[PDB]
DNA sequence: AATCTATCACCGCAAGGGATAAATATCTAACACCGTGCGTGTTGACTATTTTACCTCTGGCGGTGATAATGGTTGCATGTACTAAGGAGGTTGT
């Protein structure tokens, strides 16, 4: 009993309802990175294993 | 470098003359397939990919 | 009885005319136009059903006529038997269980 | 825009892989029967659908209390950087 639990939600407002997301923000172009000493920018294109 | 987030997202029923509000799943004819994943009061399982 | 006061005394919701407004002056074609609308569907459906059913499942409260009656006007329309008259306004509920049954009723919530 | 010799090779043309469709045999499903039980029908008695009447709820809102009470609260607009304007008034000048 406290997930049944209630609380006032004020004078307006008999009930609330919620969802929660794990969002999997994949790698991807235009997305930022950077290392330890102060180099930072974004990521330009994705390359082939050999395009580099 | 894929990353991994949680986020939240939340809905509300009014005082009412009564004292409730509605909260179900009708949309008909504006998006079916966007309908398919939800609870008798209208809400998303969990366990279940939504996009 | 105490929220009474706290569902409309902090700073009011849109309660037209409280729900009174459904019956005041704003009964006129500004609302009854979705009546002549609700009552078309309703006319439609209970007119493709049973010969016989097909009158009863119209009576008491206002749902087809401007004077919606009781037995007298609608008996000598239906001829044969008695108050299966007003049974089938209910009889609906077992039969007509397939939920299909309103597929061209529903809209007048929405018009 | 015709000619070809002389490239790098597709054809020249042997082999063989998969395929699918035939026949068989298995699966299931569609149905027709039967049985159940429910929502097939009228009738009848119930009790509380609605109306109106009556007797007597809830909540409309109007009305205003007296032992006496008779110098009040209110906190931070802002600290910088500029500079254009009006305001002051005595006076050494116009």
């Amino acid at each position: 009993r406290k997930i049944t639990q209630g609380d006032d939600l004020a004078p307006g407002v008999l009930k609330i309802v919620k969802v929660y997301l794990a969002v999997k923000r994949r790698i991807q172009p235009g997305d930022k990175m950077a290392g330890r000493h102060g180099n930072k920018g974004v990521i330009s294109k994705i390359n082939p294993i050999e395009d580099m | 470098f894929t990353t991994i987030h949680i986020q939240e997202l939340a809905c509300v029923s009014r005082d009412t003359k009564l004292g409730p509000e509605e909260i179900t799943a009708d949309i008909p004819n504006v998006g079916e397939a966007a309908l398919s994943k939800l609870d008798e009061s209208g809400i998303v399982y969990i366990g279940a990919e939504v996009t | 009885k105490i929220r009474k006061v706290l569902k409309i005394s902090m700073e009011t919701p849109i309660g037209d005319d409280e729900d009174s407004h459904l019956g005041i002056d704003f009964i006129e074609d500004t609302t009854s136009a979705t009546t002549e609308s609700l009552r078309a569907a309703t006319h439609d459906v209970l007119a493709g059903l049973t010969a016989r059913e097909a009158k009863v499942l119209r009576m008491r409260f206002g749902i087809d006529m401007n004077t919606d009656y009781t037995l007298e006007e609608v008996g000598k329309q239906f001829d044969v038997t008695r108050e299966r008259i007003r049974q089938i306004e209910a009889k609906a509920l077992r039969k007509l269980r397939h939920p299909s049954r309103s597929e061209v009723l529903r809209s007048f919530l929405d018009d």
